[PDB]
C-alpha cells in the first residue's frame, strides 16, 4: 500500500451515484410547461410482471449469477490482503466477476431506460446497491488493482430468492411465503452486515491505517450471530474506531427494527 | 463566557420562581447547581478539570420541545415517541460522562488504580451494556466505577421495565387490513360488497374462479366493514393470487377510492339471506347501489334482492340502466320460480 486508493474508487462510486442526482433532476421537469413508451410495457413484464418466460427467464439470470458473484467474492474475501495487485489477464476468477457484471450494468440500463418513476427510482433498494457496485467494476480495469470492494452488498439480492420460489411453485401457500420472506431479510441483513464488519476492520481507519486487525469472513458471520443473540463471548471483538461506531449504530437500529415488526407479525 | 449569561440566566428562574422550595430539586435546576460553581473554579486557581459539565447532556431532553415550536413534528403521536428517544440519548450520554469521570480520575483513597478511557469508548461501553451483550474487551476497573455499574444496571432495568413495557407496546400494535388497492397494468377487477360470510363468498368463488373456466383473469376485491373471521380468513389464503380483502364501507366515498371503483369492471352486492326483516335488508342494499352510482355513473352493478316488490325502488335511480348492464337477482322470485 503506497497511497490510499479506495477513496477514488468510492469517489467513482460517488460519481455514478450522484450522476443520477444530476442527469435526471436537471432534465425531467422542463417538459411540463409546453422507444421509451413501447419498451416500458415490455420491461414491466420483462422484469417484474413476467408469467411464463418474459420475466422469469430474465429474473433467473440476475439472482443465480449474483449468488455466483457472491461465491466468487468469497474466495477473495478469504484472502488476507484487502487491496491486492495482480495481473488481471488470466486469473481464476478475475475475468468472471467483471464478465458477470458486463451484462449486469447494461441490465440496470433496461431498468433505468424505461423506469416509470424517473426520480423515485433513484433510491430503490435494488438499484441503490448497484450504484455502489457498478463503478467498482470499472475500478479493476484502469489501474490493474482490485480490493475487497463493496461487492458484499450483492448479498441483498437474497431478498428476491423467495420471489422465484413462487415462480417455481415450491411454496404455493401464502402462509409459507410470508415466513419465507422474513428469513430472507434476516439472512441478507446478517450477511451484508458481516461484509461491512470485514471491510471496516481489515482496511483500518483512514487516518492512521495502523490499527487494522485481521478478521475473516467466516469469523465475521460468527461475530454477528452471537451479537444478535446477545450472548457476547468476547473472544473476537472489533478494534477499529470506525468499526466500533458501527456496532453502536447497528445494535441501535437493529434492536429498533427487530422490535418493530417481529413482535407484531411473528407473534 | 457561555456560562456568564447562563448563571445569570438561572437568576431569572430563581428570582421569580412560583415555588421557592419545590424549585430546589427541579431536574434542570439540579444540573446547574453542580455546574455553575465549576465556572468559578477555573478563575481563582488557573486549573481546570473534566468537571461535571457532562451533565449538560441532560439539556437534550428539551430538544423535542423546541421541535414543537418550529412545527417540525406537528402530530402528537410523533411528539410522544420523540420524547422517549430524547431521554434515552440524554441518559446514555450523561452516564458515559460519569463512567469517564469515575474511571480516569480514579479512587479518592489510593489514586493509583486509574485506567485511561476515552469518551468515545465510554459510549461504546454502555451501548453494549444496555443491550446485554457484554463483549468484555473494555471494562471498568475502579472500585467506585464498579459500584456504579451495580447501581445503574439495577435502577436502569427497573426504569426500563417501568415505562417501556406499558407505553412502547401500545405504539407497536397496528391494524393489518387497509390501504389503497394495488394497481397493475391492464388489471381487470370487480368489487364485491354487502354480506361477506364464509358459505356465501365460497359459493361465489367456486363458480367465478372455477377450474374449467377458460382463461380470463379478473381479480376479486371484497370490501366489508368487519374484519374477516378465522373461517373466512383461510378461504382468502387459498385464493391469495386472485382475491384481496379491504376493510371499509361501500357507503364511504373514501373507501370507494381505496378499492378503485372507476377501474372496476362491475360491482357486486350480496344480500343477507338470514335476516329478520327482508325489507330492511333490501333498503340497505339498494342504498349501497345509490352510493356506487353516485360515485361513478357508468358502472355496472348487479345486486341480490330479497323481495320482488323492492325491485321498483331500483328503477327510481336515474343512473340505473338495464341495457347498460345493470341487473337484479331476486332470490325469492328465482328460488320459488
Ligand atoms: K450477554
Ligand atoms: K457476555
Amino acid at each position: 500500500l503506497k497511497v490510499r486508493k479506495y477513496w477514488c474508487f468510492l469517489l467513482s462510486s460517488i460519481f455514478t451515484f450522484l450522476a443520477g442526482l444530476l442527469v435526471v433532476l436537471l432534465w425531467r421537469a422542463f417538459a411540463f410547461v409546453c422507444t421509451f413508451m413501447t419498451e416500458a410495457k415490455d420491461w414491466a413484464g420483462e422484469l417484474i410482471s413476467g408469467q411464463t418466460t418474459t420475466g422469469r427467464i430474465l429474473v433467473v439470470l440476475v439472482f443465480i449469477l449474483s449468488i455466483a458473484s457472491l461465491i466468487i467474492y468469497f474466495v477473495d474475501a478469504s484472502s488476507e490482503e484487502v487491496e491486492r495487485c495482480q495481473k488481471w489477464s488470466n486469473n481464476i476468477t478475475q475475468q468472471i466477476d467483471l464478465a458477470f457484471n458486463i451484462f449486469f450494468m447494461v441490465y440496470f440500463f433496461i431498468r433505468f431506460i424505461a423506469a416509470s418513476d424517473k426520480l423515485w427510482f433513484m433510491l430503490e433498494m435494488y438499484s441503490f446497491v448497484d450504484y455502489f457496485t457498478i463503478p467498482p467494476s470499472f475500478v479493476s480495469i484502469y489501474l490493474d488493482r482490485t480490493w475487497i470492494g463493496l461487492r458484499f452488498l450483492r448479498a441483498l439480492r437474497l431478498m428476491t430468492v423467495p420471489d422465484i420460489l413462487q415462480y417455481l411453485n415450491v411454496l404455493k401457500t401464502s402462509s409459507s411465503i410470508r415466513l419465507a420472506q422474513l428469513v430472507s431479510i434476516f439472512i441478507s441483513v446478517w450477511l451484508t452486515a458481516a461484509g461491512i464488519i470485514h471491510l471496516l476492520e481489515n482496511s483500518g481507519d483512514p487516518l492512521d491505517f495502523d490499527n487494522a486487525h485481521r478478521l475473516s469472513y467466516w469469523t465475521c458471520v460468527y461475530f454477528l450471530i452471537v451479537t444478535m443473540s446477545t450472548v457476547g463471548y468476547g473472544d473476537v471483538y472489533c478494534e477499529t474506531v470506525l468499526g466500533r461506531t458501527f456496532l453502536v449504530f447497528f445494535l441501535l437500529v437493529g434492536l429498533a427494527i427487530f422490535a418493530s415488526c417481529i413482535p407484531e407479525i411473528i407473534d | 463566557a457561555f456560562n456568564i449569561f447562563f448563571m445569570v440566566y438561572f437568576f431569572i428562574r430563581f428570582i421569580a420562581a412560583s415555588d421557592k422550595l419545590w424549585f430546589m430539586l427541579e431536574m434542570y435546576s439540579f444540573v446547574d447547581y453542580f455546574t455553575i460553581p465549576p465556572s468559578f473554579v477555573s478563575i481563582y486557581l488557573d486549573r481546570t478539570w473534566i468537571g461535571l459539565r457532562f451533565l449538560r447532556a441532560l439539556r437534550l431532553m428539551t430538544v423535542p420541545d423546541i421541535l414543537q415550536y418550529l412545527n417540525v413534528l406537528k402530530t402528537s403521536s410523533s411528539i410522544r415517541l420523540a420524547q422517549l428517544v430524547s431521554i434515552f440519548i440524554s441518559v446514555w450520554l450523561t452516564a458515559a460522562g460519569i463512567i469517564h469521570l469515575l474511571e480516569n480520575s480514579g479512587d479518592p483513597l489510593d489514586f493509583d488504580n486509574a485506567h485511561r478511557l476515552s469518551y468515545w469508548t465510554c459510549v461504546y461501553f454502555l451501548i453494549v451494556t444496555m443491550s446485554t451483550v457484554g463483549y468484555g474487551d473494555v471494562y471498568c476497573e475502579t472500585v467506585l466505577g464498579r459500584t456504579f455499574l451495580v447501581f445503574f444496571l439495577l435502577v436502569g432495568l427497573a426504569i426500563f421495565a417501568s415505562c417501556i413495557p406499558e407505553i412502547i407496546d401500545l405504539i407497536g400494535t397496528r391494524a393489518k387490513y387497509g390501504g389503497t388497492l394495488k394497481n397493475e397494468k391492464g388489471r381487470r377487477h370487480i368489487v364485491v360488497c354487502g354480506h361477506i360470510t364464509y358459505e356465501s363468498v365460497s359459493h361465489f368463488l367456486k363458480d367465478f374462479l372455477h377450474e374449467d373456466r377458460e382463461d380470463v383473469d379478473v381479480e376479486v376485491v371484497f370490501l366489508h366493514r368487519k374484519p374477516p373471521d378465522l373461517e373466512l380468513e383461510g378461504l382468502f389464503k387459498r385464493h391469495f393470487t386472485t382475491v384481496e380483502f379491504f376493510q371499509g364501507t361501500i357507503m364511504n366515498p373514501i373507501d370507494l377510492q381505496r378499492v378503485k371503483v372507476h377501474e372496476a369492471d362491475a360491482c357486486l352486492v350480496l344480500a343477507n339471506k338470514y335476516c329478520q326483516d327482508p325489507d330492511a335488508e333490501d333498503a340497505a342494499n339498494i342504498m349501497r347501489v345509490i352510493s356506487i352510482k353516485n360515485y361513478s355513473d357508468d358502472i355496472r352493478v348487479i345486486i341480490q334482492l330479497m323481495q320482488y316488490h323492492n325491485k321498483a325502488y331500483l328503477l327510481n335511480i336515474p343512473s340505473w340502466d338495464w341495457k347498460q348492464g345493470d341487473d337484479v337477482i331476486c332470490l325469492a322470485e328465482l328460488k320459488l320460480g
